[PDB]
């Protein structure tokens, strides 16, 4: 059948060495249509860790980070330090949903150890630095969606909505 | 820093004009809250025809209000002409169930307000009629009939505020007051309490009525979705002033218990200018613009 | 304060009572009395307001001033009321008892429940701190009741048992130690798990059919039935004077209220209901 | 509250109404049922236990046509309609009494059975007869309407 | 460019079914050019209907493979009532152009410059006139009859919108509509004249904005309501051929035959110029082309604002029209008050009324040419996305409903309440303004005093200036009345129902054009108050009991003459009129007052007259589970079982949804094709699992290829794959595809069910305050209400003896003279009923008659019957209320509520067993103290658990208190065990059906004293 993965977009550039894949299979969770993102993950509960980007599993409700499922799995260097399950395609809080799900979805997920060694309070954050996410489109978002300067005319459009929607929380540590 | 109002009986809180019975709300606004702790620390010399500036000036800011039954603490929630009360362990989940799928949607708005609605196990509305009799013939006195449907309380209940200020703090603990309509009592009880300030989630829950300037009333209209996610948008009057003898104004108003999303907070920061400014500074000052965060009991206010 | 002074005070009924509510068909009684929020009967304050206020300005009809300020002036709208009184709460009902193997034999007992009580410490604790108002052994004697809370309690060691209300079978115990009595009246209050309760209370009401008979043929006329509820005698209500600091207030309380026994609660006073004897306590215990 | 009693008065009434077999008997104790509950509530409890059990004509074989009541609901009462309907009324009485742990089942049947101990259920009934006769009206005015209900008037 | 669809539309004739398989390209036009076949009219059909892919896409375009000889017509919704054509035809080809004849009596009388017109001319004609010839209504398909053929011509029409959208290069839309807070809007009234002209001003607001639509992509835009039977479209299109220019005896060949199939009574829509029945919804949604005219030529944009702001701007114009409609009517009658007062407040607070108080929401979803075309043809899966668009409008209408933004809200009151600026005529309130007593919300700008004097102090006050309209004030607004701008705007078009035609025309004359012609002419309406109503059956006494109890109140101007023309939508009013007592008198003074009262009464009591009761009846009924019929769901069959949550995880009731529309699949085709597809069924649990059985049942399918041979390809590879997928969809997540077809017939369904409501409503004494069909809100006199409810429960399904209007009443099917249309019988319809006394205020009355049926079609649950076995069905609850009573009574008592043409009769049977108990207590057999001694019985009758003792329970109850020793009144046994459930709910509600059964019978008659 099909399967997904999890990319997460931090304060930092974390991302580089993250995945093998570009497309996988020909359509996508996430969308390209001319009024900025689309069916983008929410998920509670994982606070990013900067420096070497991961995200820890927390206790907390409102500890909050955004990310992007595409189909693929990471690198064949995993299966001992991520996480991934197959959910029936509705345990997924994503904003603006708009396709119609696959009643089954394989989604792997970066994962960190709790490292509970340390008093960790977290903190959140919002995305800044316009030229950022104007380059992480350069990392990823052409990476992973050959459709950067193919489609979208407005790409400010795109810009200013991740800068809008986008923000989540770090360990800050 | 903790206020519990603890009505002594059952309670008037009048609403949307007199005309069977004339209903009270639930949660009493935070005008009446602001007047009762003004009637408290009053004195007859600093009138002004501005009422609530000689009301900002007798106390100091006051979050919004909600429900402890019995250490629990209740909040009002509301979909649209139907109010509930809930404790703060379902409205954790409520923005993952807001933008979920449809049917899912129903299913759990529903199950929240009809079967985790903790309403009607705390309240009863209990009519009460009243005549009125002229004193030398014994009888009704011709045209005094009135009905008011009055706030009874099945269990004990407190109405929870949170004031910033602790010197009004020791002249307010232990208060017998005549909080709300038609003289009914209540009393208030100050303690140390630990709630968190300002954190920048992108729902909240409106405590209390958040007001709009009337200017950017079409411009906040004609374009909801992107502020409320769920609850209600009134015009409300905002009461009764004591000293005038008169209503006080009508402001379109997010009755408390809606769901506003973040964005809300901006808008309403690009929407006034400095004379306008100042008003809504002072109505968030008597308690107008509180949110709290669906994560934890952590309040706001919006412009401060 | 702007509520400097509390008066807590019982209402025993020395006649059955009526103080009636909104006529309707819904309830088996064209006439029922005014209920609380509980189901049990209820004096609300605006009831006793409007008639200790006519009882007074009738019986003191030069003190009217002080009266009409304050109990509110009806003429002359323009300035709060510094009396007011709070609902009156049921604090105990009359219930006809067959004793079973008791020491005592009595006919009929004080019944209480625990919604009640937990409302009458209710009104107790909100008025102790002012400084005059103390009572401290009403609450404290509350308070050893409610700790009991669950068990059908008696305050006076002898029942064990008993039938209430011919209907009601109940086993009663102690309360560890004597309590002494609430009120000074030589009959055992008994305080009931609610449930039970609010079945042994809604028993001790009357209900009474009424009929108008024409005078001449002494048949009655087409329609002349219907119901009313009564609270009967004995039965005691809770209630409270809260009085702001203004100076005829003082005057008030000093020789209005000290001269004040006996009132007319309700309706139906040619019927002989609403004859009402207040106790302050601030004298008796 | 007695609303559980409604229902123990169906069933018991279904027993009785099947022991019964003879018509004449099915009216008897109707009349009985029409009667006992107003003289219960007029002289008293006792005095009008003492009634029943004296025209209920208890030997063994109606005793234990009474015992197999209590159990088998195949049981069959005999004997001279009015005492059959006095036993049937006694069995009504003595079924409210074991299904509301006022009375333990065990002992009743044993009381049933031995005789020394017959005087004994009578005694023990004695002292609780003000609680039986207060708890017992709502089941026993649910019975007559039963048997004013289904049994055709004589 | 479209407006050309008469090419598509009758692409069919209605003689479909006399022409496959003998019985004995068609008859294309003989006024127009040739119908087009290439991608328009042919990939609009087969995506129009359900057949074209039930049956087989080339096995629907061969229309002989599995054909038919016989011509059956299945319900939409009930494949299991058979209904046959018999042997009638339309008059065979020597005959035929006789009626093309007709085609051309209103078609070639007015100049064809215009094709809107004549698209609009045709499209309420086409049903119309075929009727009267009597065409018996042949299925759209013979091998597969699940629609009326109209319901497959109006739909590919309508979907051929999005055909010629996608046409160009790429758009398409879905448009809907859902005015805000009707339900609060209605409760805003004081006189029962606010609450009509209230609806009225719900359903005509509404309706203006879509007269743009009628007029710019001409009709059949409409989805919902379909325009084929409404009393607003007919009116319309009469009043725009009255301007086009005709002669009154053209036209009335068109004006007449409406006249009787809708607006059945002679209370007509051309004499009081306006339509009496308020029968728009407050949801109305619409299927939209990409291209948009500014004048002789269409040109698109792939903006999503394009239709959404044109909308609201519309509807916000509509407001505007008619206050200023008002404002110029109040000018003219500037001395005829009342007229004074609204000029002088009209120009007072302008800028207030600038805003309409009714909100509307607009949604809309769009297509592309991708998922439905795939180079230049369909693709797979093109059947898939109407539902599937439908499904995304009806999802973002559900999730705006989520915020309720009242109209208020949108009001600019600050600087007007913070000061005294604001204008108050009458008392100038202390306490700086006053709130009115019609909303309770909105500050009053009207404050008219109780009484001290009544005469000077509302002089003294400058409402008014002068003696003369003291009266004509004191009639329309009562003593110690505060009103609102807005409250004194609806009261204003109360005074005058017909400024509403200015709203209502849509832009097609000029305001001042209708003011002029209604200016002149003075024709008093009438709407009567709830104290008309509680004096009915006082009226109708006194009808014929003429003069032989009029002595004392021959000079009292109640047994006057009728005056000149006044005349009103209330049909009872409209033949008891001029039989010698006036009605237009207000019984609040003559036995209604608390003066007069004891004179009347007195008067009464020797003449021996029935007093009249102060009681009306609000009956108020909503269907159950109408959006989800709409969108497929099979709720509405299985009502309360399951439910709409259900339909999250709709796989857990596999085995209750799969036993349902497996029988209403099969059991809706005719000919061997029944026998084709009833082994595809159930194909995963087989021991044959999906797409493995699909060349496993090819025998059937293969064995008839070799039947008829004319196609080039008896080869299939696909045909078998794409109906086992197909139904395979629609089971496994189980629901009904939704097509426009499937939308057009429930709205027709719908719209036929609104006119014989209308008829039955006014066939009691009841006065029509709302009749959507699938809705109702009238106002009936107490002793009519069940009886009604019966009737009324029973017609929306279709069933009763009588011929209503001037159509038949058959078992799930209304025939209109020689045709048989569809209806709604297992649709679920929940009723309320409010006992009110006139003197309450409309107010809590409307609001608690919304509430309690909305909060009860939830709580209320009731043990059903099912399969034998018993579950708790949730809606069909005919709720009644007294002053403090309450009652329920389920209408069903089954699930579904109808399989089989008994079954009927079994449909509201409950209040049946009401009516035949109520008719026995007041004819002197049994008291009415079986409604007292019944607490005697009920403890045990409740507590029995077996039938034969129950039912000597209750039969020595009803003998006990019999006034004859012979009365024999049979109590069903299936009402005997069925119980009530009502959860966290704090009303007082029995929970077992004889005693609702007896609370019901009391409230009544409490509302008789
Ligand atoms: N013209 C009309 N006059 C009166 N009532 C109407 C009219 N059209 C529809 N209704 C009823 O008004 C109600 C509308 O349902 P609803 O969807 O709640 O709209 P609402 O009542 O305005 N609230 P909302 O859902 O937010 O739109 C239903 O009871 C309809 O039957
Ligand atoms: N898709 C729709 N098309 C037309 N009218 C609709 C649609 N959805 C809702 N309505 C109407 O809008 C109102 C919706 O309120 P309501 O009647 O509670 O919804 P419902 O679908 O009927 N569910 P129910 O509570 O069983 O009636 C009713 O007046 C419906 O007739
Ligand atoms: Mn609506
Ligand atoms: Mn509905
Ligand atoms: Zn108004």
């Amino acid at each position: 059948s099909t399967q997904r993965e999890y990319v997460f977009i931090p304060i930092t550039n974390s991302i580089t060495i993250d995945v093998k894949i570009t497309i996988g299979g020909s359509d996508h969770i996430t969308n390209i249509d001319e009024r900025g993102i689309h069916n983008v993950l929410v998920i509670t509960g994982y606070a990013v860790d900067e420096k070497n980007g991961r995200l820890v599993p927390t206790l907390d409700p409102c500890d909050y980070v955004k990310g992007i499922l595409v189909a693929g799995t990471p690198q064949q260097a995993q299966s001992n330090d991520f996480l991934t399950l197959k959910l029936p395609a509705n345990k997924l809080y994503l904003i603006r949903k708009k396709g119609n799900i696959s009643d089954d979805l394989k989604i792997y997920i970066p994962y960190s150890s709790p490292d509970a060694r340390n008093s960790m309070k977290t903190k959140p954050v919002s995305i800044s630095d316009d030229t950022i996410v104007n380059n992480i489109i350069k990392e990823v978002f052409d990476k992973i969606y050959n459709i950067t300067q193919k489609e979208k005319v407005k790409i400010e459009k795109v810009k200013e909505d991740i800068k809008e929607l986008f923000s989540y929380y770090a360990l800050e540590q | 820093k903790r206020v519990l109002i603890k009505p002594l009986e059952p309670l008037m809180f009048r609403s949307q004009g007199e005309f069977t019975a004339a209903q009270s709300l639930i949660i009493p606004r935070p005008s009446t809250i602001a007047g009762m702790l003004g009637y408290i620390l009053f004195n007859k010399s600093s009138g002004t025809g501005d009422w609530l500036s000689d009301l900002t000036n007798l106390l100091a800011t006051i979050y919004g209000t909600f429900i402890e039954t019995n250490g629990e603490y209740l909040f009002p929630l509301r979909m649209g002409n139907h109010l509930a009360l809930v404790d703060q362990q379902h409205l954790i989940n409520l923005p993952t169930l807001l933008e979920k799928e449809y049917e899912r949607r129903e299913k759990g708005i529903y199950e929240l307000f009809y079967d985790k609605n903790k309403l009607f196990q705390i309240i009863n509305h209990q009519d009460r009629i009243g005549i009125s009799i002229d004193k030398s013939t014994r009888t009704v006195k011709e045209h005094y009939l009135y009905s008011a449907r009055y706030l009874a309380f099945k269990k004990e209940v407190n109405y929870v505020i949170f004031i910033d200020n602790d010197a009004i703090s020791d002249k307010i603990n232990g208060k017998i007051v005549n909080f709300g309509g038609e003289n009914r009592i209540a009393k208030l009880e100050v303690d140390d309490y630990k709630v968190d300030t300002s954190i920048e989630e992108e729902y909240y829950l409106a405590l209390s009525p958040i007001l709009i300037p009337d200017e950017a009333l079409d411009n906040f209209l004609d374009n909801i979705s992107d502020y409320v996610a769920m609850g209600k948008v009134d015009k409300i009057s905002l009461g009764f002033d004591i000293a005038n003898t008169k209503r006080k104004e009508m402001l379109t108003a997010i009755l408390e218990g809606s769901i506003v999303k973040r964005s809300i907070i901006d808008f309403i920061k690009n929407e006034i200018k400095n004379d306008l400014r100042y008003r809504f500074s002072k109505y968030e000052k008597i308690g107008y613009n509180t949110l709290m965060s669906l994560c934890k009991l952590a309040l706001r206010k919006i412009l401060s | 304060p702007y509520y400097a002074f509390a008066e807590p005070f019982f209402i025993h009924a020395i006649t059955h009572l009526h103080v009636g509510s909104g006529s309707s068909v819904e309830e088996e009684i064209a006439l029922p009395f005014q209920r609380d929020e509980l189901g049990y009967p209820t004096i609300y304050a605006s009831s006793l307001k409007g008639a200790i206020k006519s009882f007074l300005l009738k019986e003191f009809p030069d003190k009217r001033d002080v009266i009409y300020k304050v109990l509110g002036e009806d003429e002359n709208p323009e300035e709060a009321s510094l009396g007011t009184f709070l609902d009156a709460i049921l604090f105990a009902i009359p219930s006809r008892i067959i004793e079973i193997d008791s020491a005592k034999p009595y006919v009929w007992v004080y019944v209480t429940t625990y919604e009640l009580l937990k409302k009458v410490k209710l009104y107790l604790d909100s008025i102790s701190q002012l400084s005059n108002a103390s009572f401290s052994n009403l609450k404290n004697k509350i308070d050893t009741i409610l700790a009991k809370e669950g068990k059908n309690i008696t305050l006076d060691s002898d029942l064990k048992s008993a039938i209430l209300n011919e209907d009601f079978y109940v086993e009663l115990e102690a309360l560890n130690n004597k309590i002494p009595s609430i009120i000074n009246a030589g009959v055992p209050l008994l305080v009931l798990e609610d449930s039970i309760g609010r079945e042994v209370i809604n028993r001790s009401l009357i209900r009474v059919r009424r009929i108008r008979i024409d005078r001449d043929k002494k048949v009655v006329e087409t329609g002349g039935l219907w119901s009313e509820e009564y609270v009967p005698m004995k039965t005691i209500f809770f209630s409270v004077l809260l009085g702001k600091e203004s100076k005829e207030s003082a005057i008030f309380a000093s020789c209005i209220l000290r001269n004040l026994r006996y009132v007319i609660l309700g309706g139906k006073e040619t019927i002989g209901k609403g004859i009402v004897e207040l106790r302050w306590v601030k004298d008796v215990i | 509250l007695y609303e559980e009693d409604y229902k123990l008065a169906l069933e018991a009434f279904k027993k009785v109404f099947n022991a019964l077999t003879h018509y004449g008997a099915k009216q008897a104790f109707r009349s009985r049922a029409r009667d006992l509950v107003e003289e219960i509530y007029n002289s008293g409890f006792i005095p009008t236990f003492f009634y029943i059990i004296s025209k209920a004509e208890l030997n063994s074989d109606s005793l234990d046509s009474l015992i197999s009541l209590f159990s088998s609901d195949n049981a069959i009462l005999r004997g001279s309609d009015e005492n059959v309907s006095y036993s049937a009324y006694l069995f009504i009485i003595l079924y409210y009494l074991i299904k509301r742990g006022i009375i333990e089942q065990k002992f009743l049947i044993q009381a049933l059975r031995c005789e020394k101990t017959r005087l004994d259920l009578i005694d023990k009934l004695y002292n609780l007869a003000p609680i039986i006769s207060a708890k017992i009206r709502t089941y026993l005015l649910a019975i007559k309407r039963l048997s004013e209900a289904l049994i055709e008037a004589r | 460019f479209l407006d050309y669809k008469i090419i598509a539309l009758l692409h069919d004739p209605p003689n479909k079914a006399w022409v496959i398989t003998g019985r004995a390209a068609k008859y294309i036009i003989n006024q127009l050019f040739g119908k087009n076949y290439s991608e328009k009219v042919d990939n609009a059909d087969k995506l129009a209907s359900s057949i074209d892919r039930y049956l087989g896409s080339i096995v629907y375009k061969e229309r002989s493979l599995f054909e038919n000889r016989s011509i059956f017509l299945k319900n939409i919704l009930l494949s299991n009532i058979q209904r046959d054509i018999g042997n009638l035809f339309p008059k065979d080809k020597s005959k035929l152009d006789n009626l093309i004849l007709e085609y051309k009596k209103l078609l070639n009388v007015i100049n064809k410059t215009n094709l809107i017109l004549k698209y609009q001319l045709f499209y309420l004609i086409y049903e119309l006139v075929w009727i009267d010839s009597k065409y018996e209504n042949t299925p759209s398909d013979t091998r597969n009859p699940t629609h009326t053929i109209f319901d497959h011509l109006y739909a590919t029409a309508a979907m051929m919108n999005w055909i010629l959208s996608l046409e160009k290069e790429a758009k398409g839309y879905l448009l809907g509509i859902d005015t805000i807070g009707v339900a609060d809007f209605i409760s805003k009234g004081r006189k029962t004249r606010d609450l009509w002209i209230s609806s009225y001003l719900v359903s005509a607001l509404l309706w203006y904005v879509i007269t743009w639509f009628i007029e710019e992509y001409g009709p059949d835009v409409i989805l919902f309501p379909s325009l084929r039977f409404n009393q607003f479209y007919a009116f319309y299109l009469l009043e725009k051929l009255r301007k086009e220019g005709v002669s009154e005896d053209v036209i009335d060949e068109i004006k007449e035959l409406i006249t009787k199939y809708i607006f059945n009574g002679d209370d007509l829509f051309e004499n009081l110029k306006i339509p009496p029945y308020p029968i728009i919804p407050g949801r109305i949604t619409l299927i939209l082309p990409g291209l948009i005219r500014e004048g002789e030529e269409y040109k698109k944009v792939q903006d999503d604002n394009c239709f959404i702001s044109k909308v609201k701007e519309r509807y916000n114009e509509g407001w505007r029209k008619l206050i200023e409609g008002l404002r110029c009517y109040s000018e003219r009658k500037r001395e005829d008050g009342f007229w004074n007062l609204v000029c002088r407040v009209l120009k007072l607070t302008e800028d207030l009324l600038q805003t309409t108080p009714l909100n509307i929401r607009v949604k809309q979803v769009s297509v592309t040419e991708d998922e439905i075309f795939n180079n230049n043809k369909l693709r797979s899966d093109s059947w898939k996305i109407y539902d599937n668009k439908y499904r995304q409008l009806v999802s973002e209408f559900k999730k705006s409903k989520l915020v309720k933004v009242t109209p208020e809200s949108r009001l600019k009151l600050f600087e007007l309440t913070k000061f005294d600026k604001l204008p108050q005529i009458g008392e100038k309130s202390k306490r700086g303004y006053e709130f009115c007593t019609s909303c309770g919300v909105l500050p009053a700008v009207v404050i008219m005093p109780k009484e001290d004097e009544l005469e000077k102090k509302l002089i003294d006050l400058g409402i008014a200036r002068d003696e003369k309209d003291v009266r004509s004030i004191k009639n329309m607004i009562s003593p110690g009345e505060r009103l609102c701008p807005w409250c004194l705007v609806k009261r204003a078009l109360g005074a005058e129902p017909r400024l509403m035609r200015i709203l209502l025309l849509g832009d097609l004359y000029s305001v001042e054009k209708i003011v002029n012609e209604i200016v002149s002419r003075d024709v008093k309406i009438e709407i009567p108050s709830t104290s008309d109503i509680a004096s009915i059956k006082t009226f109708e006494e006194m009808i014929e009991k003429k003069n032989e109890i009029c002595e004392d109140l021959k000079e009292e101007e109640v047994c006057e003459k009728p005056s000149e023309s006044v005349l009103s939508m209330w049909q009872w009013f409209n033949k008891n009129y001029y039989n010698g007592i006036n009605l237009t008198i207000d019984p609040e003074e003559y036995w209604f007052s608390e003066k007069r009262r004891r004179y009347y009464f007195s008067v009464f009591r020797r003449h021996r007259i029935t007093f009249p009761s102060p009681y009306y009846a609000l009956v108020r009924a909503d269907s159950d589970y109408l959006g989800d019929l709409l969108e497929g769901k099979l709720t509405p069959y299985l009502a309360g079982i399951i439910d709409s949550g259900d339909y999250a995880n709709i796989s857990e009731k596999k085995e209750e949804v799969n036993k349902l529309l497996e029988e209403y699949l099969v059991n809706a085709g005719s000919g061997s094709i029944v026998d084709y597809v009833k082994t595809v069924l159930k194909c995963i649990r087989e021991n044959l699992n999906k797409c493995s059985c699909a060349e496993k049942i090819y025998s059937n399918e293969v064995a008839k290829v070799m039947f008829r041979v004319n196609v080039e390809k008896a080869n299939v590879e696909e045909e078998v794959k794409n109906s086992l997928e197909y139904f395979e969809t629609i089971l496994n997540e189980g629901r009904i595809i939704v097509t426009p077809a499937w939308h057009v017939s429930i709205s027709s369904a719908l719209n036929r069910g609104l006119l014989v409501e209308l008829e039955l409503v006014n066939k009691h004494k009841g006065f029509v305050i709302y009749a959507g069909g699938d809705d109702l809100l009238a106002m009936l006199p107490v002793d009519e209400v069940l009886d009604f409810i019966k009737e009324s429960r029973r017609a929306f399904a279709g069933f009763g003896t009588e011929k209503l209007g001037n159509m038949c009443l058959e078992n799930g099917f209304v025939r209109i003279n020689n045709a048989y249309y569809p209806s709604l019988p297992i649709v679920g319809r929940s009723y309320s009923v409010i006992i009110a006394h006139y003197a309450d205020p409309l107010f809590f009355v409307i609001n608690d008659s919304y509430n309690l049926l909305e909060e009860g079609k939830e709580i209320i649950r009731y043990r059903v019957m099912y399969n034998g076995e018993y579950k708790d069905a949730k809606k069909d609850v005919a709720i009644f209320r007294y002053q403090g009573l309450t009652s329920v009574i389920p209408l069903s008592l089954k699930r579904p509520i109808v399989s089989s043409v008994s079954d009927f009769n079994e449909i509201a049977s409950i209040i049946d067993v009401i009516l035949e108990l109520k008719k026995r207590i007041d004819e002197g057999r049994i008291s009415v103290s079986l409604l007292y001694d019944y607490e005697k019985y009920k403890h045990l009758i409740v507590a029995s658990d077996e039938k034969y003792l129950t039912e000597f329970l209750v039969k020595d109850w009803i003998k006990r208190n019999s006034l004859r020793k012979h009365v024999e009144f049979t109590i069903d046994e299936k009402l005997y065990g069925v119980r009530l459930t009502i959860e966290n709910y704090p009303i007082k509600i029995p929970n077992d059906l004889i005693s609702n059964i007896v609370y019901t019978l009391r409230i009544i008659y409490g509302g008789e004293k």
